[PDB]
């Protein structure tokens, strides 16, 4: 074991972690993998999403050329802070954590030809721009942009290690999504232009689709019943004024409190989603049952035509609304 | 003195010690015996889909470098020598947030056995993640695990095993979650493979059975007794319209409200639970009862007593049959 | 690990008597010194308690004033005084150090005072 | 300089001082004298079944290596030296998240006297767990414990003791009470030996006896549900021809009892058993439901008409039965 | 190594990071510049708003003078703790955090004459006064003040670059209620109990929709 | 302070059978009692500390039992050299004592 | 030149600086003068029973080891020398959670003066505990403090005093509390005695006085208008039942909602507050009005209600006189 002690000492006797490999010679290529162990929950209110990755990096360093009895050295993390690592940050991350139990969670293997493999376990609260115009039928493309911070394109460029499809592999069992389902991922490599130089940025967009199952049974189907609770009153007596009364004074307030409840748990944006439009037209459907009652109290044949036209007029709107989105 | 003898023994042990290299680097893997004493399971949140577990995670391995042949004592050094020795790279794979309690010092111990055995315990609170099947909720039986794995060392370098088989996990019987109930626990040693090697894996699992007495007090019995309220409209005369209207549409409102109030206490799952099935049906009855009164009014003002005396008991039973079907399906 | 006291005393009632016990083999500052009264063919009754590190003496609520306990530093010894002794003060006294779990580990050898 | 004497004393103390070893390792047992000064007993979280406590947790052991002969007897220093010396590894057995404060510097006290006695206190915020049984909630009394012992050192290595009398070794401060629900009745300490996987350890226990107050609960759950039974009891005095009015009585009071039943079961553990408050809610709901069944019965028999025998009997029967139940209950628990 | 290593070891040869460059020579003129990434949700209840920037500073430390073929010394965050960094803090920042994953997000470039560019990524929950009159049709100007903590106006002086305040896409921002109308910069002197300090303020004009 | 009412004052059996002492505390003393024996012309000697802890030099027949309030001392197969008075103490507060218990043949 | 001199100087000073021993370790207590500049007092809390305070805490004492003569300026040292110099062990007794802000460096300051005065200023955001007697709530006035104490050094190792004495604390007047109003602030110096010794203590205390303006428009005036609406049933004819019954019950239910709607956002205090007593009195009046209609329909099966249009506004106005003369 004393042989590998002096081998690791001769690799560190003169190493400078402040300098990239080949600083004045060529460009340091870094091969990157992402292994999504658990795509976590997506917060609509914060427009952030959680993701647990196994961030792997791979680059060539000629300064760590070793010839000994081993071909690969799976060392611990306490030789990682004194070797040059890339300065990779996440451009659209808000607050993300590197786990620390029972040691800090990083991997480091030095291949005999100076190649390094640097795997580190993360949990990323990255930003996701969300357009809430097709809520809750909406589909999203939440990205994960990462690139160098202090190294421009002239010295550091990243690359994907394997093919463009076999790099953002997702674990099959691990999926902590309770609202969405993961359709697929698309990969792209870009060049950004900041005020300090040119940097490489790679994007990994995760395609998401919102399951309607929660919102059809929380907010939609009560907003249907409400108005067919509002279809009882045409079938009542013309003289029964205090009854249809209670019938109506309640249907409106339940449309209002479900308008606020559907507006709960979503960003306070200035635009209207495709949830309030179903509510407001149904609110105009509930309010129209009040106007006919004010008409018949002012004066039946008006009651009979409202028993037929209006349940079909709502049965036209659902056939229109549930055909252009779904 | 014995003090200076132990001092020079530790000075001899930690001189030339390479913390970067595991024991038996060029030889076989090191066997790491691991036993857990669960201090207490704090709680199980279905909203955050996790559970919190305090434990006394202990690891036993053998280092040939830490062997002393003079003093016949188990040298229990301070917890500050743990950062000067090699420890395994053990990480829990489904934890969301975990810490080692650090009052009044760091809660860990280093017991040096004179042969070379190292015992290394820690008091760790892990908020380990646990995906749940909330379809039978609240009459469900979940299964929450704790995956323990090495991060950087493969099966060619570290191998894991429970110390003493099923006698490696103790104290789980005295645990007392306030809502669940530990039925059984099992210990599994598997060998998972990733893209950098195949790693050892120890998984400790629990089977939690939920108690329904809290849900009997909160969400079942008010639903049942608003339902038993709604059938007094079948005894009230038809001509008193306002009373029957108020009864039917009020029972209905409460049914929704309650169904709105309890669904926000659970996450946004897209499927249907057992409690949602009950309240979905409970709505039907109160909605129907109201439509039965509406049909009685339409028949009179368009025998009302005969259909009233029918549904004056039909619902009670149809409801008892639905209750028997629901309970015999899920119990 | 031995408690050595003085001899017996023969004093008239209404006087003052000086009585003391010396501990050897250990320092008295870390432990607590106690005092107890054993009247013949009855139970034990505690007199008072000191500690040489701090010095705040404290006594039985039926023994203050008439009895005080003092100590010093160099001679490793605990002294006491009685004031206006009576017929019921005829007893034998022991001093006890504090042991594990406050047990009154090592006791004295006995100093019986008699009045006349 | 004159201060150079006091830094040639300290460098003489920490010279060859192996801080990984307890004092008197292969010779004796480290008797650690302990006491607690509770500056503020914090609020008790019922829902988490835990409590918060601010302390000046003190320790006092004996080190023979820290022996000096200087101008001063006591050598009051800052915390730096506390990291350079052996301190005991006292952890809290039932603690969940304790904060060793450090504003503005680290809140630690270190006092080495001449002979070698040490005193080393610290300001902590122990968020200890307290197993609570709530069968008589909210007229229940708990003994919330506080157990601390050494982590690594067994009974043959480190033992603990109280430095004063055990009745006076946990001193709660006079103005320190952040408790809103409870009031601290008294103190209780004990010393014992616990058995674990690695060996036997000396464990120190501190029981805090808390009795819960019902004043808030009277305002929130009891008196709303006492008035609600009286509110539905008004319906017995109306006509037999006031069917919509008495249905409004029955529906509104049953809804009130239902929302107070749901709203009573909040900020509380989801316990399987039914508390003492639940057996008041159930009987109040039974009374208002019996009032509604009484109205349905008198409505089915209603056809000028005459005063009801059922109503006239209910006007006497219901308040006496409610008074008997209230007397029995508020003597079963309150005067337990 | 060989050249850049001996350049860096020639630079910090006893370089005290405790004494600002020129402690009794002249006021250290600091050229600041800012690139706003995204302005977060304006928390109206707490009267605060979140802003993500790239805080740039450009002072002229002379001891960092090197004569070689290499002109500029692009470096990482390792060198940041070794040299004198000014103690700029945000005066109305309720709380702030630099980002650390996977490396401390800092930049340090040293030109051969002595310019020390130093940028870092910050997320600042700066405190904004919000008047509740004319609710909800009210306009606002949320500030972002920053100055030194210990070094007074006689010791370091701050300065703005003509186009210092830089704004990005203005479409992926989390401004749901408000809309970014415009920006402005102001430089004044504050009088505190320790002396005079130069305060640089950035005002963000927001109008509710 | 704390009143000890250990019973009985005197009780007698023969050599070689079980004997059970008892001591009752007026208030809470939590496992802090102490049992002492009083040989004639001899100072008290510590026998059991805590509630049930055999002191060094104490034979195995001396066994005590403990609780919050009531405490019992049991000797299996007593003999002639154990013919002495027995005292019950406490240390949870300022120390008090009981009456004592005589043993006879 | 200068930067050449400043160095050898600040290298001599710290060389041989033993952070362990305090200034005058074996001499008189260290005179520490304290300045606080309040930056913002924000969340005064009643559920948690504490207030958030942001301040520029600043201490001033004298160390003779840090004396320079060659330089006539002021050694404004970087913020990382504080781990190398001695600073006092000042803590806050009623603290719960506090920190020094760490952007872009640790927010602290050291300025060595030419005699040996050490200027130590730090940016601290603290959450100090403040128990509140909300018995007159909301017409109450609370006295929230901040107990500044030394921990390890006794009255023979540190003496605390206010540098400005009375102005030692500025910026309180420019603190606008979202829903309170700071009336008076005091500076108290004293000595506290524990079992380990006697320690000096400063305490900064504010006298918060709540504004009932918001409270009077959503807890008092809705409760008044509901009780006014209860008396409309007196003018309705007994001949009808359902209108008076529905009005009285909606009045009862609104009163129960508004009294069990506010105490959720308050600590579970076991006592009764002023708003709670006022809403209890309103509930009593409402319940007595409803028991009046039972009385009428029951007495019949025009004078009982006629007395009620006069008596009920008189006693309720008489109740408002007694209530607003006590809690004022
Ligand atoms: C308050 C109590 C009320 C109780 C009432 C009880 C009785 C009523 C209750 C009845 C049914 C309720 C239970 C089922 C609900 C869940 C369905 C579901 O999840 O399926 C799908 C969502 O759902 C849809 O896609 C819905 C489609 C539109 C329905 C709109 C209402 C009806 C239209 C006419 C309305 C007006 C008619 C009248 C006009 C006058 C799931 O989609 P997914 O997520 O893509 O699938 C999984 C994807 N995966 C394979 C990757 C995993
Ligand atoms: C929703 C609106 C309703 C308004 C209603 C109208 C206004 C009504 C007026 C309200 C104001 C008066 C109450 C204010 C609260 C403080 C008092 C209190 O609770 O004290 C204590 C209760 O002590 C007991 O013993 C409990 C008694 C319960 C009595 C229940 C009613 C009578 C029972 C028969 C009912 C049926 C009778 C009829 C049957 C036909 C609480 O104790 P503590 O303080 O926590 O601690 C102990 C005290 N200590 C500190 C001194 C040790
Ligand atoms: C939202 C609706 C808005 C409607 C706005 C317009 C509403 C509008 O103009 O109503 C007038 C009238 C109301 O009729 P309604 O049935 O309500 O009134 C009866 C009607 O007038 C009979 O003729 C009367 O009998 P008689 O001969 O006196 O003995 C009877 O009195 P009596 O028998 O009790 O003595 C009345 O109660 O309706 C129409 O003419 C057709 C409505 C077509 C409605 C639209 C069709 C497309
Ligand atoms: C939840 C309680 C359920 C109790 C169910 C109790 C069910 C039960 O047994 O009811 C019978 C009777 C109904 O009395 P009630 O006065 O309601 O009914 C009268 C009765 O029907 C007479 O026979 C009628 O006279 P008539 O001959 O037609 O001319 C009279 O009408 P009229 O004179 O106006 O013409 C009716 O009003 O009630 C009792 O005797 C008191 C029982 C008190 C029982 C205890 C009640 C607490
Ligand atoms: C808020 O509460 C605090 C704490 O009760 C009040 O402080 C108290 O103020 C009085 C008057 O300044 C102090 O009394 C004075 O004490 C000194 C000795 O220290 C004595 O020389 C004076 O003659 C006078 O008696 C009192 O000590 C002090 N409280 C404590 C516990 O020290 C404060 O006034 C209250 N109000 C405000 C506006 O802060
Ligand atoms: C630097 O130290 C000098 C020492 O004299 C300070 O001098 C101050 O002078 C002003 C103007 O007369 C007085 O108001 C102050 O009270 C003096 N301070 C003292 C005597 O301590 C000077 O203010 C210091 N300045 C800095 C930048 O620290
Ligand atoms: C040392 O530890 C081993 C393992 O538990 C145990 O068998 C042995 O008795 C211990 N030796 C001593 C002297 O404590
Ligand atoms: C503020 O910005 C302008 C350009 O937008 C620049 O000219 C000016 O110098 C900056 N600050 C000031 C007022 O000096």
């Amino acid at each position: 074991i004393t042989i590998f002690t002096r081998i690791l000492d001769r690799l560190l006797d003169g190493y400078d972690n402040r300098l990239r490999p080949g600083l004045g010679d060529a460009v340091t290529e870094v091969k990157t993998d992402i292994y999504v162990t658990s795509f976590g929950p997506v917060s609509d209110t914060d427009m952030e999403y959680t993701i647990d990755v196994f961030f792997r990096q791979t680059w060539h360093d000629e300064r760590l050329k070793f010839d000994g009895p081993m071909k690969i050295l799976p060392l611990n993390n306490l030789l990682a802070s004194k070797i040059w690592t890339p300065d990779t940050f996440f451009h659209n991350g808000k607050k993300s954590v590197a786990h620390n139990m029972t040691t800090p969670n990083k991997l480091l293997r030095l291949v005999d030809n100076g190649t390094l493999l640097y795997t580190m376990r993360l949990t990323i609260h990255a930003e996701c721009p969300m357009h809430l115009e097709d809520f809750p039928m909406d589909v999203h493309a939440c990205p994960l942009k990462f690139g160098s911070y202090a190294y421009t394109t002239a010295e550091v460029v990243y690359s994907w290690t394997l093919g463009k499809n076999k790099s953002v592999e997702v674990a099959q069992d691990g999926s902590r999504l309770n609202q969405y389902d993961l359709l697929g991922h698309v990969v792209g490599t870009e060049i950004i232009r900041s005020s300090t130089g040119e940097y490489v940025v790679m994007t990994t967009h995760f395609h998401l689709k919102r399951k309607i199952g929660y919102f059809v049974i929380q907010t939609y189907l009560p907003c249907i019943m409400t108005v067919i609770l509002s279809q009882v009153s045409f079938w009542l007596n013309r003289e029964s004024v205090p009854a249809r009364t209670v019938f109506g004074v309640t249907t409106v307030l339940t449309m209002t409190t479900l308008s606020i409840s559907a507006r709960n748990s979503l960003p306070k944006v200035a635009y209207a989603t495709a949830m309030d439009w179903f509510i407001a037209v149904c609110y105009a459907f509930v309010f129209s049952a009040l106007i006919e009652f004010a008409t018949v109290n002012y004066f039946s044949k008006v009651d009979k035509i409202s028993r037929i036209i209006f349940p079909v007029l709502f049965a036209i709107f659902n056939l229109v609304y549930w055909a252009t989105y779904v | 003195s014995n003090m200076s003898l132990v001092k020079e023994t530790v000075d001899r042990l930690l001189k030339g010690y390479d913390i970067r290299l595991r024991p038996d680097f060029g030889g076989p893997p090191v066997a790491v015996g691991m036993n857990i004493d669960i201090a207490s399971i704090d709680m199980v949140s279905e909203v955050n889909m996790d559970y919190t577990l305090t434990m006394y995670f202990q690891q036993a391995w053998r280092d040939k470098r830490l062997s002393y042949n003079v003093i016949p004592l188990n040298l229990t050094l301070d917890n500050r020598v743990a950062d000067q020795l090699w420890v395994p790279d053990t990480y829990f794979l489904n934890d969301k947030k975990s810490f080692v309690h650090g009052v009044t010092v760091k809660n860990r111990m280093i017991r040096l056995h004179p042969d070379g055995t190292v015992l290394y315990g820690l008091r760790i609170t892990t908020t380990a993640a646990c995906m749940m099947d909330l379809r039978r909720y609240p009459l469900d039986e979940q299964n929450c695990t704790l995956e323990i794995e090495s991060y950087g060392y493969t099966t060619d370098d570290i191998e894991f095993y429970w110390r003493g088989d099923d006698n490696a996990v103790t104290g789980v019987t005295k645990i007392e979650l306030p809502q669940f109930s530990i039925v059984d626990y099992k210990l599994i040693t598997k060998k998972v493979v990733f893209s950098t090697g195949s790693y050892p894996r120890l998984s400790l699992s629990f089977k939690l059975k939920r108690n329904i007495g809290y849900f009997i007090l909160q969400t079942y019995m008010p639903s049942i007794l608003i339902t038993i309220l709604s059938w007094v409209s079948f005894w009230i005369n038809y001509d008193a319209s306002a009373a029957r209207v108020a009864l039917g549409i009020t029972t209905v409102l409460t049914m929704t409200t309650i169904n709105t109030h309890l669904r926000e206490t659970l996450p946004k799952i897209p499927y249907v639970k057992a409690i949602d099935m009950y309240l979905m049906g409970c709505f039907v009855f109160v909605f129907m009862a109201l439509l039965e009164y509406a049909l009685v009014n339409y028949i009179f003002f368009g025998d009302v007593n005969a259909i009233d005396r029918w549904s004056r008991i039909f619902f009670p039973v149809v409801f008892s049959f639905f209750n028997i079907v629901y309970w015999l399906y899920y119990v | 690990v031995q408690l050595q006291q003085s001899g017996a005393e023969l004093v008239k009632p209404g006087a003052s008597v000086k009585l003391s016990c010396t501990a050897s083999g250990f320092n008295i500052k870390d432990t607590y010194m106690y005092w107890v009264k054993q009247r013949p063919e009855q139970g034990l009754e505690w007199i008072g308690r000191i500690d040489p590190a701090n010095g705040d003496t404290k006594y039985d609520p039926k023994f203050q004033g008439k009895a005080t306990i003092t100590t010093d530093t160099f001679s490793n010894t605990a002294y006491l005084q009685l004031s206006s002794l009576t017929s019921e003060d005829t007893a034998v006294y022991y001093c006890a150090r504090k042991g594990l779990r406050w047990a009154m580990d090592y006791w004295g050898q006995g100093t019986s005072v008699t009045v006349s | 300089d004159n201060t150079t004497v006091f830094t040639r004393i300290l460098d003489r103390l920490l010279d060859g001082y192996d801080n990984r070893l307890r004092p008197g390792l292969g010779e004796r047992v480290t008797e650690v004298k302990t006491d607690i000064f509770v500056t503020s007993f914090g609020p008790v979280s019922d829902h988490d079944m835990e409590y918060t406590i601010d302390v000046f947790f003190r320790q006092s052991w004996k080190d023979e290596r820290l022996k000096f002969k200087g101008p001063m007897t006591v050598l009051r220093l800052n915390n730096l030296m506390a990291s350079k010396i052996w301190t005991p590894d006292t952890f809290f057995h039932n603690g969940k998240k304790s904060v060793a404060h450090n504003m503005t510097m680290p809140n630690k006290l270190l006092r080495i006297t001449e002979d070698g006695t040490l005193l080393y206190t610290m300001r902590l915020t122990v968020r200890a767990e307290c197993p609570m049984h709530l069968e008589d909630f909210p007229m229940d009394a708990h003994a919330c414990p506080l157990k601390f012992g050494s982590y690594a050192y067994t009974r043959a290595e480190v033992v603990y003791e109280w430095t004063r009398e055990p009745a006076r070794s946990v001193v709660v401060a006079e103005d320190g009470s952040r408790l809103n629900q409870y009031d601290l009745l008294g103190q209780t300490v004990d010393s014992g030996i616990v058995q674990s996987s690695t060996g036997e350890y000396v464990v120190m226990t501190t029981h805090f006896h808390l009795k819960r107050k019902i004043g808030y609960f009277v305002i929130q759950t009891y008196l709303p549900c006492i008035m609600t039974v009286i509110l539905s009891q008004v319906s017995f005095w109306l006509n037999r021809e006031s069917v919509p009015a008495r249905t409004v009585f029955g529906v509104t009071t049953v809804l009130t009892m239902t929302t107070l039943s749901i709203s009573a079961r909040n900020s509380l553990p989801k316990v399987a058993y039914a508390t003492a408050m639940d057996w008041f809610i159930a009987v109040c709901y039974a009374f208002v439901f019996s009032a509604l069944i009484e109205f349905a019965t008198v409505n089915y028999f209603t056809k000028f008409n005459s005063v009801s025998k059922i109503d006239r009997l209910s006007r006497i029967a219901f308040p006496l039965l409610f008074g008997i139940f209230n007397l029995v209950y508020w003597a079963t628990y309150l005067n337990r | 190594e060989g050249d850049v290593t001996v350049i860096l070891n020639n630079l910090l040869e006893g370089y005290d990071n405790k004494l600002r460059p020129d402690i009794g020579v002249k006021p250290t003129l600091i050229h600041t510049d800012m690139y706003v990434n995204s302005i977060g949700p304006v928390n109206a209840i707490n009267m605060e708003y979140t802003i993500d920037i790239f805080f740039a500073q450009t002072w002229y430390d002379r001891r960092l003078k090197f004569n070689s073929t290499i002109k500029v010394l692009r470096l990482n965050s390792n060198m940041v703790g070794k040299i004198w960094i000014p103690d700029t803090f945000f005066r109305n920042s309720k709380k702030a955090d630099a980002h650390w994953i996977t490396t401390p997000n800092r930049m340090l470039r040293i030109w051969n004459d002595g310019r020390v560019l130093y940028t870092l990524r910050l997320t600042i929950d700066a405190e904004c006064q919000l008047q509740l009159h004319n609710f909800p049709m009210d306009e606002h100007s949320c500030p972002l003040e920053f100055s030194s903590y210990g070094y007074p106006r006689e010791e370091i002086v701050y300065q703005w670059k003509r186009s210092s305040v830089e704004v990005g896409d203005t479409r992926s921002w989390r401004l749901y209620q408000f809309s970014f109308v415009g920006l402005r910069n102001t430089t004044e002197v504050v009088k505190t109990t320790s002396g005079d300090y130069v305060v640089m303020s950035v005002y963000f004009d927001l109008s509710r929709r | 302070n704390i009143v000890m009412t250990q019973s009985p004052k005197s009780m007698s059996m023969s050599v070689g059978e079980r004997v059970t002492l008892s001591c009752k505390a007026s208030e809470y003393v939590g496992t802090y009692v102490s049992w002492y024996q009083q040989k004639p012309e001899q100072s008290p000697k510590l026998l059991i500390y805590g509630a049930s802890n055999r002191y060094t030099g104490v034979p195995d027949r001396f066994t005590g039992s403990g609780s919050a309030t009531d405490f019992t001392l049991t000797i299996g197969s007593v003999q002639a050299e154990d013919l002495a008075d027995y005292h019950c103490g406490q240390s949870y507060s300022y120390p008090t004592f009981g009456a004592g218990t005589k043993l006879e043949l």
